[PDB]
C-alpha cells in the first residue's frame, strides 16, 4: 500500500528528476513539459519493444500510481454535498440538474457515453438500470427544443465514432501545362498497384502503360472492369484516362485500375454520385489477400 | 474473413440510385439514409452495372469452371450461345412463312427457358430411421431447383458417351432439346417426379 | 371450504388416449368452453398421455396462416384449464392430468406435398 | 515472462551484429556467449542475482 508520505516523496523526486533531465538535454527547466520528458526519455533510453508499456517511462507520480478516495466531510462532520446521504451524490446531482433543465424547457457520427466511463466521470459505481435511466433522460432532453447551453451539456456525455464513412475524400483538381484540368488517384488490389490520371474532358481514350486498353487487356472481363466506374455514373466517352499499373496479374491489375479510376473520377461528379459510387463498392479497397 | 462484421455487401444496381426521392417511401428512405453510415465491401470481380449482365449465365459459367479457369469457362459459354444463335438462324432461314413466327432466335431466352423446363418441383431426402434408409419426398426451395437444373445440364453434357463432341456443340444441342421439352434431362426431371409420387406415403415419416 | 384462501394462496394408456381424444373433440364441437374457441374451429389430430400420467398432450392441426396459428395457440392455452374442469365434471374421467396443447407439424408436410404433386409434370404417358 | 515475449516485453541478454542480415561469425559469437555464461556462473557462485548481459 502507498501511504501519502510515499507519494509526496515520489513527487519531490520527480520534480528534481525533471530538472536533471532538462539540464541533460540542454532545455530550460522552467518550460520543460511532459512531451519533452517523453521525447528525452525515448532518445536517452532507446527501446523498440512492441509493447508501449514495457518501454522506459518517466511520468508524474500522480499519473503512474493509482488514486484513492476523496474526503466527503470536514472536521465538523457535515457532508459537503446536499445529496450526500443518498450515497450516490454525483449521480443524483446529475439527474437533478437534467430534470431542472427539462423543467425549464417545458416552461419554454457520435456515440452515447458508455457505463464505465460515466462511472469514471462521476467517480461513483452505478448499476445498469440507473445508467439506462440517465440515458433515457438525456434522450428526452435531446428530443426537446434544446438550446445552446443544453446542447453543450449533452455534448459533455457523447464521444465520437466518426461520420466520415458517409464521405469519401475528393481529390483536388490539378491543371496540366496545356491548361487541361485533371485529377490523380491511386489504388491497390492484391499485389497490383495502379495510379490513374483522369482528364475532365476526353473521348473515352484509356491508356494503360502507354498502350490502348483493349491491347493491354485482351480478356473481355478486364474491359468490363474498366468500364464499370464510368458506366455507373453514365459518363462513358466523356473522359480520357492515363493510368500506370504494376505488379499482380491480369485481374489484380484490372481491379487496381478500376479503383484508381473511381477515386480519380470522384472529383468530377456530384457528391450524391460520390455516395452512390461508395455504396456500389467502387471506392473501397478490397482487402482480401492470400493467407499464409 | 478479412472483412469485419460491420462491412455490408454492395448494391451494384444502377437504376436503384436513379430512383427519385419523391418515389421513395419512408421505409426505403430510412434504408437509404442508414446505408450511408455503413461500411461497404469492395465490389467483386464479376457482376457489373453493364446492361448485358445476366446472373443466371454467370452462375452457369462459374459452375462449368474447373480449377479457376474462368477464361475457358466464359469462352465455352459464349461459344455455346453463338452455336445456339447460329442453329436457330439456320432453322429460321429454311422455314416456311408461317413457321418463322414461332422460331426463337434469341439465345438468352432459349437458355433461360431451357433451365426453367428442367427445374424439379419436388425432390427426395435420404433418411434412415428404422435401420433402413427411407427416401422421403420433400418440396424443394426455389434456389435448390434452380441449382439442380444447372447441375443436371452440366452433368449430362459431361457424360463420356458424348465422345469427342466438343463442349459447346453438346451444350447447345442439349439446351435446344430441353427448350422443346425433350432430351435426357427432362427425363431425369420426370423420373424424379415419378419416384417422388411412388413414395407419397413416406412423406408422413418426415 | 373457505375457497377464498385456497384461490388466493400399455393397453390401458391407449384406451385412455382414445377416450380423451373423443371427449376433447366433442368439447371443441360446441361453445361449451367459450364462444371464442368455438369460432376458431380447432381440429384435433390425436391425444397422447405421458407414461406416468403427469400430462395429457392434445395435438391440434395447424393451418397455413401464421397469425391464425398464433391466435389459435393463445386461445387454446388460455382455455386448457376450463377444458380439464369440464372433463372431470362430466365424469368422462375421474382424474385428468394437466392438458398441454401441442402443434402438429406432420400434417403440413402431406398438405404441401399434395399441393406440389397436383401441378407437377410427369413423364410421357407415365 | 515466457519465450514468446522476447521482443515484446523482454529484450535480448546478448547483443552483437552476428545475426543481422549479411553479417558473419554468428556461431563463433554464440559459442563465446555459452562459455562466458558458464565461466561467470562458476566464477561467481551464488553471487549473480540475475542473468548476465553480454554487450559487444
Amino acid at each position: 500500500t502507498y501511504t501519502e508520505d510515499f507519494i509526496k516523496k515520489q513527487i519531490e523526486e520527480f520534480n528534481i528528476g525533471k530538472r536533471h533531465l532538462a539540464n541533460m538535454m540542454g532545455e530550460d527547466p522552467e518550460t520543460f513539459t511532459q512531451e519533452d520528458i517523453d521525447r528525452a526519455i525515448a532518445y536517452l533510453f532507446p527501446s523498440g519493444l512492441f509493447e508501449k508499456r514495457a518501454r522506459p517511462v518517466m511520468k508524474h507520480p500522480e499519473q503512474i500510481f493509482p488514486r484513492q478516495r476523496a474526503i466527503q466531510w470536514g472536521e465538523d462532520g457535515r457532508p459537503f454535498h446536499y445529496l450526500f446521504y443518498t450515497g450516490k451524490q454525483s449521480y443524483y446531482s446529475l439527474m437533478h440538474d437534467v430534470y431542472g433543465m427539462l423543467l425549464n424547457l417545458e416552461k419554454h457520427g457520435s456515440r452515447w457515453l458508455i457505463k464505465e466511463e460515466l462511472e469514471e466521470m462521476l467517480v461513483e459505481k452505478l448499476s445498469d438500470l440507473d445508467y439506462m435511466q440517465f440515458i433515457r433522460l438525456l434522450e428526452k432532453l435531446l428530443t426537446s427544443q434544446c438550446g445552446a447551453a443544453e446542447e453543450e451539456f449533452v455534448q459533455r456525455f457523447r464521444r465520437s465514432v466518426t461520420l466520415e464513412s458517409k464521405k469519401q475524400l475528393i481529390e483536388p483538381v490539378q491543371y496540366d501545362e496545356q491548361g487541361m484540368a485533371f485529377s490523380k488517384s491511386e489504388g491497390k488490389r492484391k499485389t497490383a498497384k495502379a495510379e490513374a490520371i483522369v482528364y475532365k474532358h476526353g473521348s473515352g481514350r484509356i491508356k494503360v502503360n502507354g498502350i490502348d486498353y483493349q491491347l493491354y487487356f485482351p480478356i473481355t472481363q478486364d474491359r468490363e472492369q474498366l468500364m464499370f466506374p464510368f458506366h455507373f455514373v453514365d459518363r462513358l466517352g466523356k473522359h480520357d484516362v492515363t493510368c500506370t499499373v504494376s505488379g499482380g496479374g491480369r485481374s489484380a491489375q484490372a481491379g487496381a485500375i478500376r479503383l484508381a479510376m473511381a477515386k480519380a473520377l470522384c472529383s468530377f461528379v456530384t457528391e450524391d454520385e460520390v455516395e452512390w459510387m461508395r455504396q456500389a463498392g467502387l471506392l473501397t479497397t478490397d482487402p482480401r489477400v492470400r493467407e499464409r | 474473413s478479412r472483412y469485419s462484421p460491420e462491412f455490408k455487401d454492395p448494391l451494384i444496381d444502377k437504376e436503384y440510385y436513379r430512383k427519385p426521392v419523391e418515389e421513395l417511401t419512408e421505409e426505403e428512405k430510412y434504408v437509404r439514409e442508414l446505408k450511408k453510415t455503413q461500411l461497404i465491401k469492395a465490389a467483386p470481380a464479376g457482376k457489373t452495372s453493364s446492361v448485358f449482365e445476366d446472373p443466371v449465365i454467370s452462375k452457369f459459367t462459374n459452375m462449368m469452371m474447373i480449377g479457376g479457369n474462368k477464361v475457358l469457362a466464359r469462352s465455352l459459354m459464349i461459344q455455346t450461345l453463338e452455336a445456339v444463335k447460329r442453329k436457330q438462324f439456320e432453322k429460321y432461314h429454311a422455314a416456311s412463312a408461317e413457321e418463322q413466327a414461332t422460331i426463337e432466335r434469341n439465345p438468352y431466352t432459349i437458355f433461360h427457358q431451357a433451365l426453367k423446363n428442367c427445374e424439379p418441383m419436388i425432390g427426395l431426402v435420404p433418411i434412415l430411421k428404422g435401420g433402413r434408409f427411407y427416401q422421403v419426398p420433400v418440396p424443394l426451395p426455389d434456389r435448390r431447383r434452380r441449382f439442380l437444373a444447372m447441375k443436371w445440364m452440366i452433368t449430362e453434357c459431361r457424360d463420356k458417351k458424348h465422345q469427342r463432341t466438343l463442349m459447346p456443340e453438346k451444350l447447345s444441342h442439349k439446351l435446344l432439346e430441353a427448350f422443346h421439352n425433350q432430351g435426357p434431362v427432362i427425363k431425369r426431371k420426370h423420373d424424379l417426379h415419378k419416384m417422388a409420387e411412388a413414395n407419397r406415403a413416406l412423406a408422413h415419416y418426415r | 371450504k373457505n375457497w377464498l384462501k385456497k384461490f388466493a394462496s400399455h393397453a390401458r394408456l391407449r384406451a385412455l388416449n382414445g377416450l380423451l381424444y373423443k371427449a376433447l373433440t366433442d368439447l371443441l364441437c360446441t361453445p361449451e368452453v367459450s364462444q371464442e374457441l368455438y369460432d376458431l374451429n380447432v381440429e384435433l389430430s390425436k391425444v397422447s398421455l405421458t407414461p406416468d400420467f403427469s400430462a395429457c398432450r392434445a395435438y391440434w392441426k395447424t393451418t397455413l396462416s401464421a397469425e391464425q396459428n398464433a391466435h389459435m395457440e393463445a386461445v387454446l392455452q388460455r382455455s386448457a384449464a376450463h377444458m380439464r374442469h369440464l372433463l372431470m365434471s362430466q365424469q368422462t374421467l375421474r382424474n385428468v392430468p394437466p392438458i398441454v396443447f401441442v402443434q402438429d407439424k406432420g400434417n403440413a408436410a402431406l398438405a404441401e406435398l399434395d399441393q406440389l404433386l397436383a401441378v407437377a409434370d410427369f413423364g410421357p404417358r407415365d | 515472462h515466457a519465450p514468446h515475449y522476447i521482443a515484446h516485453r523482454k529484450g535480448w541478454l546478448s547483443l552483437h551484429t552476428g545475426n543481422l542480415d549479411g553479417e558473419d561469425h554468428a556461431a563463433e559469437r554464440t559459442v563465446e556467449d555459452v562459455f562466458l555464461r558458464k565461466f561467470m556462473w562458476g566464477t561467481f557462485p551464488g553471487c549473480l542475482a540475475d542473468q548476465l548481459v553480454l554487450k559487444r
